[PDB]
């Protein structure tokens, strides 16, 4: 009712909201204990499913899962991890200078060897870390998380916005689409782009910029882009974070919390959409 | 709502203020969101392209980038829009107007399609300010995903000619009755053309190697068929299956990747997907609160979101 | 007209309002010479649509 | 208490059996509503007001609004409290040629 | 919200009455939006479309056709639900009955059939009045869109016969899709008529297009740019399918639009689109079995 409140209480051994901002684009870590099995299973069997069984066993010793599920992921945790991956190198590297120094590159070093193993055996990681909020309230322990960080639509950047902004935690990221610009209203999106081995199975995050619907994302999905070069398929995942319903309040930063460069974005529809990943 | 306004901008045949009148609860396509804009970009002079008008695979593909909004309230100054894409949200139902020779049903998906028909073309013309006007038919979507399948075809039907001239007209619609006859008056080639290659690219990727086995079972079709009822009326007389009929292939590599069950995956990822790549998406959904089961043609219906 | 006029205007917030130093005062107004260049006024449009005046010279 | 015609002979006795017999009542929704427009609410509660007369000119006419709506929905019910006597008569008369 | 009621209907039992006190909080398919209802929409024998009782796929026909509701407080007398389809977006926080996986602090639950699991189970029936209530289940999108697909997988080395499809781990839980005894056997014939829809729809297309493309190119953007993407795959799948297979135009492309008519009918039936959201609030994050949830209302 244009405001809400969610909660999932998990370890800091992820995002470790403390040491993040007031605005974080934090994703849940849904099916957490998951993927022995799916490493097994929905891959030829040319890609020697024995990876993803010790893959995600070294994610967590660097971090028993006990009564506190490992979640609520970071919107830093995969910018950097992916920072040696996608073609941005040394000013996606500084999103790895935020982390170590305030978060670990323990537990990225573990999970950037996954970002290599969950892409390995056809185990994407869409629809596996699904969208929670924007990092509310941090009413954390020591060592253990209890924070709200609301879903469920545009409340989450009007009760931060009638008071966090809502970063873009990289200028590298959200993805300055539509140079032909215009008046009107952004439509923000979350996309995973692949290179299924030509770069040895590459791992991608990053936010567009678009005033266009769905069905006219889909087609801007097989435009601009260079990543085409593969036969398997299923590349470019995508899925609704939602609307900012203004595109005169963008901004262009360099100051947060280590100079790591960061985009206002405030007021925002966050509409938490459904994902498609078929080609 | 997240209201949008679209003003009256420059004078007023006297009789057409009223043409205004009549439309509340039709469509406009502006393809922005505005606090406020011209007439300008709505007319049908806008859908033309550079130099070229589109026809009707190409007008889905004009209706493709651009933005349904709802007639909401008609004032003299302005003309208030709710935009379809976000500010669907209305428990109030914001209200349309069906304009369509079909009586729907109650819980319909209604998707939008251009005016195609032979006697509801839904032209009204402005000469004060000098625009055409075509509205959207709204139709609900199983007829709609009839009818799409039909004008690509007959577009497919004007690459190649060969045939004798007593083609199937693909222009003789049923719905419990109801003879339709449609226009087939101009087939643009690059909307043929476009829509042709996305019919073929997705039925590329809708075979997998799990989906060879299948194949195998095709003769196990028509062993059904002269044995029961469901099976019989399944398999069309106007089919490939009947006229086919006139394996394993090994290559087994390890056997545990469930290759039956990733047959179904992607042929339902791409195959699965064909009404709504080709044609608009549906988010209009039948929903009156009287118990009333069906809505007359020229009705009010409240309109609820996305199916 | 003037003072009919603005009683509404405070009653209409009104039904609305149900829905270590001093010297931190300044105070203002201006009306006199707010009259005399406006050099003429009718008070009181109501729902409007046009506004007709012929000149017979 | 039905009555008894005790009969003679030795054809066995009569027995009044003045049972209670019960019944069970229904229940009924008898459902009315009327509409309320996107004017008219900050009308007949005070906020958009003025000190023009056109104010409470505009004030009186969704008065007149309301005041023909009231007597619309308390009619409905004395006219729908006929139409379900002929509902409860029609459920339980049975066809007179039988 | 805007609370609908649905009308109990006359004398039933306490067994009967306790039956109603087994069901506060679970799924309801209504036809229309009435603000009094009754129970002569609600029952499974409400469902009847061709004169027989539905099958799978006459129930996901309803099932994504009519109107959810879900049964807040139960009464004698009346049954409020405050439905789920009508309301703004993230509003209106309502209590669902979790089945045997988890339901996460996210997934969007999808209503679905009965028999793709204990199909006697939550077929709960009235005894006095004698109607059945056989209420959905509420699966998350990822494991409703898996399992739907298994069982007709399933299906297919039941139809002619000569891995096991059924084990499907979750993410902490083993699964057992299997409930053999008595249920297995009468899966094969509740989803008799689904299995030849997914059959037919697959030897139709791939059996026209592969005389569509060799037909197609020459009879010229489309035409190299067929296989440019397609490079080994589509020619692949000419040279391993064409050959081990057999091989008109008039009532080819008039089998076009029918195969593709067909096809728009199962988009529709298949895929089970999410309806409400779980994302609760102060929770455990997840959810067990006979539990109950705070879920609110659109995807």
């Amino acid at each position: 009712p244009r405001y809400h409140l969610t909660r999932q209480v998990t370890l800091t051994d992820l995002c470790q909201p403390n040491a993040e901002r007031a605005g974080a684009l934090l994703l849940a870590l849904r099916h957490p204990t998951d993927l022995p099995h799916l490493a097994r299973h929905r891959a030829p069997p040319g890609r020697q499913t024995e990876r993803l069984a010790e893959a995600w066993g070294q994610l967590l010793e660097a971090s028993e899962s006990g009564c506190a599920r490992a979640g609520l992921v970071s919107f830093n945790f995969l910018v950097a991890a992916c920072a040696a991956a996608y073609d941005a190198r040394d000013a996606a590297e500084a999103v790895r200078a935020h982390i170590t120094t305030n978060y670990a590159g323990a537990r990225l070093d573990r999970f950037s060897e996954c970002l290599r193993a969950m892409v390995h055996t056809h185990v994407f990681p869409h629809e596996v870390m699904r969208f929670f909020g924007g990092l509310v309230s941090w009413v954390t322990q020591d060592e253990l998380a209890s924070v709200t960080a609301v879903c469920s639509g545009p409340q989450e950047a009007t009760h931060t916005g009638h008071p966090v902004t809502i970063p873009a935690c990289a200028f590298v990221d959200l993805d300055a689409e539509l140079c032909l610009g215009g008046p009107g209203a952004a439509f923000l999106y979350l996309v995973f782009t692949y290179r299924q081995c030509r770069d040895q199975e590459l791992c991608c995050v990053y936010v567009v910029k678009s005033q266009l619907p769905p069905r006219g994302l889909e087609a801007a999905l097989e435009r601009l882009f260079g990543r085409l070069r593969i036969t398997t398929c299923t590349y470019a995942a995508f899925a609704e974070l939602g609307v900012m319903p203004d595109d005169s309040p963008r901004c262009l930063h360099r100051t947060e919390r280590v100079g790591v460069p960061v985009v206002i974005l405030e007021g925002v529809v966050w509409r938490p959409g459904g994902w498609r990943a078929c080609a | 709502c997240f209201e949008a306004d679209i003003a009256i901008p420059s004078g007023i045949s006297r009789p057409d203020a009223a043409a205004l009148q009549r439309c509340e609860g039709r469509v406009v396509f502006l393809p922005t969101i505005r606090r406020q804009l011209a007439l300008a970009d709505v007319a049908h002079e806008s859908f033309v392209s550079g130099g070229v008008s589109p026809d009707t695979l190409g007008l889905l593909l004009a209706y493709r980038r651009r933005f349904p909004a709802v007639i909401t309230r008609v004032l003299p100054t302005r003309i208030v829009a709710c935009p379809v894409d976000l500010g669907l949200t209305h428990a109030g139902t914001v209200n349309l107007r069906n304009t369509s020779p079909v009586d729907l049903c109650n819980g319909d998906p209604v998707s939008l399609v251009p005016p195609v028909f032979e006697g509801q073309a839904t032209d009204v013309r402005l000469e004060s300010l000098d625009l055409t006007l075509r509205f959207p038919v709204p139709l609900p979507t199983p007829l709609a995903r009839e009818i799409v399948a039909r004008l690509v075809a007959r577009g497919i039907r004007d690459l190649n000619p060969r045939t004798p001239g007593e083609l199937p007209d693909l222009n003789v619609l049923y719905y419990n009755g109801a003879r339709l006859s449609l226009v087939a008056d101009v087939q643009q080639l690059a909307s043929v053309n476009t829509e042709l290659r996305s019919l073929v690219l997705n039925m590329v990727y809708s075979i997998t190697e799990g989906t060879t086995l299948i194949l195998t079972l095709i003769p196990r079709l028509l062993a059904l068929s002269a044995q029961d009822g469901y099976v019989n009326a399944l398999l069309q007389m106007q089919s490939v299956t009947r006229e086919a009929a006139q394996a394993p292939m090994l290559m087994q590599d390890g056997e545990r990747r469930l290759p039956l069950y990733e047959a179904l995956v992607a042929w339902l990822a791409h195959a699965g997907q064909l009404g709504d790549i080709l044609a608009l998406a549906p988010a209009v959904r039948v929903c009156t609160f009287d118990g009333a089961a069906v809505v007359q043609s020229g009705d009010m219906a409240p309109v609820i979101r996305y199916p | 007209e003037v003072a009919s006029h603005r009683r509404l205007f405070d009653f209409f917030a009104a039904v609305r309002s149900d829905e270590c130093n001093t010297l931190s005062l300044v105070r203002f107004l201006e009306l006199g010479l707010s009259v005399a260049c406006v050099c003429t006024k009718f008070p009181e449009l109501a729902y409007m649509n046009e506004g007709r005046v012929q000149f017979e010279v | 208490h039905q009555p008894l015609i005790a009969r003679d002979g030795p054809h066995p006795v009569e027995q009044p059996v003045h049972n209670y017999m019960t019944k069970v009542i229904d229940r009924r929704a008898l459902n009315a509503a009327f509409s309320l427009a996107t004017e008219a609410i900050a009308l007949l509660t005070g906020e958009a007001l003025d000190g023009t007369g056109i104010s409470l000119h505009r004030q009186l006419r969704a008065i007149q609004q309301l005041a023909r709506n009231v007597q619309a929905v308390l009619g409905a019910f004395e006219r729908g409290t006929a139409d379900q006597m002929l509902h409860v008569l029609l459920e339980k008369a049975p066809p007179l040629a039988l």
